[PDB]
RNA sequence: AAUUGAAGAGUUUGAUCAUGGCUCAGAUUGAACGCUGGCGGCAGGCCUAACACAUGCAAGUCGAACGGUAACAGGAAGAAGCUUGCUUCUUUGCUGACGAGUGGCGGACGGGUGAGUAAUGUCUGGGAAACUGCCUGAUGGAGGGGGAUAACUACUGGAAACGGUAGCUAAUACCGCAUAACGUCGCAAGACCAAAGAGGGCUCUUGCCAUCGGAUGUGCCCAGAUGGGAUUAGCUAGUAGGUGGGGUAACGGCUCACCUAGGCGACGAUCCCUAGCUGGUCUGAGAGGAUGACCAGCCACACUGGAACUGAGACACGGUCCAGACUCCUACGGGAGGCAGCAGUGGGGAAUAUUGCACAAUGGGCGCAAGCCUGAUGCAGCCAUGCCGCGUGUAUGAAGAAGCCCUUCGGGUUGUAAAGUACUUUCAGCGGGGAGGAAGGGAGUAAAGUUAAUACCUUUGCUCAUUGACGUUACCCGCAGAAGAAGCACCGGCUAACUCCGUGCCAGCAGCCGCGGUAAUACGGAGGGUGCAAGCGUUAAUCGGAAUUACUGGGCGUAAAGCGCACGCAGGCGGUUUGUUAAGUCAGAUGUGAAAUCCCCGGGCUCAACCUGGGAACUGCAUCUGAUACUGGCAA
């Protein structure tokens, strides 16, 4: 089905995950519908780690997309 | 990856003071500021067009201990930024860190100043730091009892220090308050011909 | 408006069927000279109205044969 | 078949081969009964046939050996021939 | 803020100007080779044989669908050496669980390769006649029966692969019946079609069926664009269209019968050759030129040829069937296999890596979940293949030491170079400390919402343990001592850098011109020097310079170039005025132009490379609304 959830991007030992709107079946890197907010795991301190655009995640899962257990972790400690 | 070879055929082959010295005694003493290198030395050939924009370049390389690839990016840089290109070649050039070290008079060389390696309270070990407007440059607690410094300090007492920065006693800081213009530096660097060389 | 497009038939012989040539004028790609070119379309006529040399409005359709996507709207002009 | 699961599927895609082919020829069946009715030409006779037909058409697509789209089509083209007969 | 951008030189001649080729300076690479080689970060690594492949691994999962019980872990009964308290040998699905089996879902994804394909492909922009598992919204349904079958059991055929016979049994397996409308067929009247339980403690959770929506995916159609060849000009009979039947999820010559004689083609059909396409990449001032490896989108293929079956989806890489070419096991009757998954082997080649570790993270399959699976992926190994960073000391130091080398023997130069003397300790070595990548999941407890319930369940908090392949991590601190760490090309001009000795058109050099026949800055060595530097050279290859295919941006009297001359179809071009149209053209708006990349302004790794936020850009295409000078159409 279409599934919310982290693109890993980013370089060797430094992930940075984008937040991206895909059908599931694609790879994780590979096609995706929309993107909607990254998430940098390994981010400085004052750097924003997260942003997420939650207005466009309610539209999706409004439409009966899923969510990943990592990206519902990340909407929980956003608001 | 360093140029660690004899530094005054440097000024020799060039044919001016590049300051590569620590000046514990005149450059006319320790060598033959005259005269290029070597057994055909004292011959002095036309140079050619090429030759001159060569030597311009070299010039403002030799100083630095910068090698060819690092230097070449430098020029990219600055062709890249906006506004004059030769101008902004050396501002990045001066706005480097490990001249700092240098100027503010902590080795006697930059070649000792190298191997001596903090910038806003943070420690930075890499030579090619381009250090900013309004950065506090300063050095460590540790290494306060070596003779090097105390010797160098002694030495840079003497050169007229930089006027668009500010080195101190003790604490031994100083502010990268603003970049510096080309009246800053002297005139003296035809930067024109090391744009004209890259641009061939 | 509803899309349509506009040109001369060049045939008339089969039953319930025109070929009608789309004459465009544009600019050549490297050289800069406005060209002629022609799209040569079949299209239906159900009643065969049309007669060769006729100007037409066309739209576009479902299939209808193999090589016929487009039917006759109006005739602009009989020749 | 190298791998176990391709191994059992082998197997139930051979039984549900049978199963199908199976109703797929009854199905085929009734639906020649309407249009041998309408060959010959009686009204009556192919109404009946239809009638026999309707049911196992609409039940093969609610089973997914056809698609409903397949049992309207045969229902439409034999309704519309049986209309025109007499 | 985001297109600030454009260099020439050598070589024809006795000399000259022009013409014109050849050659060079630059940038680049999946490179290779030679010499050399210290460390790190980030990336990259079969371009040739879509050649053949040994071995391991790359797809399973669910007991909360089902009969069960081969494991082994409990539990209860019934007895033996009897550590008077139980190990042990027995029986028993009773329970945790679980081999095999039925059933469900997955295996169409993910991963590989570029053989075929010059258009059933791709790119851009539109369209109508479609289906779509899992996810999701709504409205209802979910009743009552039946016959089987694997496993299993008895017998039994085969060397094996793999069966045969008879009996027995379960279900969310299968099949009627009932029910039946915002469903299907029908002009209507009517007619007709479904389903499944399971789990926790009547209630909750989850599943099942129908219909209409959403979302996603996929099929289909059209236009324009997308290589070369005319020393390929005609091609086409289901061919082009029509009518009717059939067929498909769906339009359709998709198919068949009949009817009409069409359809395509110099705006290049047909035929031949080459080729995966794109975002982009390299080069370029730009316009172009070259290119499509890595990353991402699309397509195609899976030993070769063909075929379907199952399924929401395949004509299916690790499925089925047949045939073929290979190769292997055999009791000679028969059987078996497909690395263009990952690793690896042989072979080809100038040339391209380990038969590694882990599911900790991200993602995927199955599962209520726990979890299991995952050569995707995260990591590690190998290689200077590239890019970027750092080291190989620093200061002093005339004795201008030797030893070099050159010298008009005065000296000069290497060279402050070395030594000597102060010092320093990055990186490497050795020893101690130490992030981050971990989110979650598991336990009982906390309240509220469902509810007969202060139950179970759901959610959120609450507290206690606990999860890292990388890994002897990044990074930090301490120890010892300059210690363990510099090469390669070049020096006649072009082109930065000159002498001596050896050789004597020889040996040899050479990108081009040229150099070498006894005083060679050109060969070979040396001393000195120049350029690059953990690399440097060489070769190959692309663009540049090359305005040397010239659209931007060239020529044709004599340098290459006006057909021997004309007529003329197609084509290109078209005096002047008014009106009209609005095709070109112009303006605005809207939609689209994937992300990455490039560029700009920022941010993060000590810096850089690298990673990353927002913007700009994507010069295009389409549609709508306007303008009407010019070009085109029409009228006069
Ligand atoms: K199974
Ligand atoms: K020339
Ligand atoms: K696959
Ligand atoms: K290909
Ligand atoms: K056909
Ligand atoms: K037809
Ligand atoms: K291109
Ligand atoms: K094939
Ligand atoms: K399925
Ligand atoms: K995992
Ligand atoms: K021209
Ligand atoms: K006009
Ligand atoms: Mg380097
Ligand atoms: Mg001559
Ligand atoms: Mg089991
Ligand atoms: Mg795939
Ligand atoms: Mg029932
Ligand atoms: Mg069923
Ligand atoms: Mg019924
Ligand atoms: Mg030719
Ligand atoms: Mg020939
Ligand atoms: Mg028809
Ligand atoms: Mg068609
Ligand atoms: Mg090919
Ligand atoms: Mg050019
Ligand atoms: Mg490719
Ligand atoms: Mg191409
Ligand atoms: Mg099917
Ligand atoms: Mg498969
Ligand atoms: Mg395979
Ligand atoms: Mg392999
Ligand atoms: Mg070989
Ligand atoms: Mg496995
Ligand atoms: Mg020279
Ligand atoms: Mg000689
Ligand atoms: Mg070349
Ligand atoms: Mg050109
Ligand atoms: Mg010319
Ligand atoms: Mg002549
Ligand atoms: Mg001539
Ligand atoms: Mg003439
Ligand atoms: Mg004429
Ligand atoms: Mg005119
Ligand atoms: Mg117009
Ligand atoms: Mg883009
Ligand atoms: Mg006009």
């Amino acid at each position: 089905m279409v599934t919310i959830r982290l693109a890993r991007h980013g370089a060797k030992k430094r992930p940075f995950y984008q937040v991206v709107v895909a059908d599931s079946r694609n790879a994780r890197n590979g096609r995706f519908i929309e993107r909607v907010g990254f998430f940098n795991p390994i981010a400085s301190e004052k750097e924003e780690g997260t942003r997420l655009d939650l207005d466009r995640i309610a539209h999706w899962v409004g439409q009966g997309a899923t969510i990943s257990d990592r990206v519902a972790a990340l909407i929980k400690e956003v608001n | 990856a360093r140029y660690l070879g004899p530094k005054l055929k440097l000024s020799r082959r060039e044919g001016t003071d590049l300051f590569l010295k620590s000046g514990v005694r005149a450059i006319d003493t320790k060598c033959k500021i005259e005269q290029a290198p070597g057994q055909h030395g004292a011959r002095k050939p036309r140079l050619s067009d090429y030759g001159v924009q060569l030597r311009e370049k070299q010039k403002v390389r030799r100083i630095y201990g910068v090698l060819e690839r690092q230097f070449r990016n430098y020029y990219k840089e600055a062709a890249r930024l906006k506004g004059n290109t030769g101008e902004n070649l050396l501002a990045l050039l001066e706005g480097r860190l490990d001249n700092v070290v240098y100027r503010m008079g902590f080795g006697a060389t930059r070649a000792e100043a190298r191997q001596l390696v903090m910038v806003n309270g943070r420690v930075v070990n890499i030579a090619s730091y381009q250090v900013s407007p309004n950065d506090v440059v300063s050095i460590r607690e540790k290494a306060k009892k070596q003779s090097r410094v105390k010797a160098a300090l002694e030495l840079a007492e003497q050169r007229e220090k930089p006027t668009w920065l500010e080195v101190d006693a003790g604490k031994m800081e100083g502010t990268f308050k603003r970049k510096p213009e080309r009246s800053d530096l002297s005139a003296d660097i035809n930067e024109h011909l090391i744009v004209e060389l890259y641009s061939k | 408006k509803i899309r349509t497009l506009q040109g001369r038939v060049v045939s008339d012989k089969m039953e319930k069927s025109i070929v009608v040539a789309i004459e465009r004028f544009v600019k050549h790609p490297i050289y800069g000279k406005f060209i002629k070119r022609t799209t040569k379309l079949h299209v239906h006529d159900e009643n065969n109205e049309c007669g060769i040399g006729d100007v037409v409005e066309i739209r576009e359709c479902r299939p209808l044969s193999k090589t016929k996507s487009w039917t006759l709207v109006r005739v602009v002009e009989k020749a | 078949a190298n791998i176990k699961s391709a191994k059992k599927r082998a197997i139930q895609s051979e039984k549900a081969r049978k199963h199908n082919a199976s109703r797929r020829s009854m199905m085929r069946t009734f639906i020649k009964k309407v249009y041998a009715a309408i060959e010959a030409g009686d009204k009556a006779a192919a109404q009946k046939a239809f009638n026999e037909m309707q049911p196992i058409v609409d039940r093969q697509a609610a089973k997914g050996l056809i698609h409903k789209n397949k049992a309207a089509r045969h229902k439409a083209n034999l309704t519309a021939q049986i209309n025109k007969l007499a």
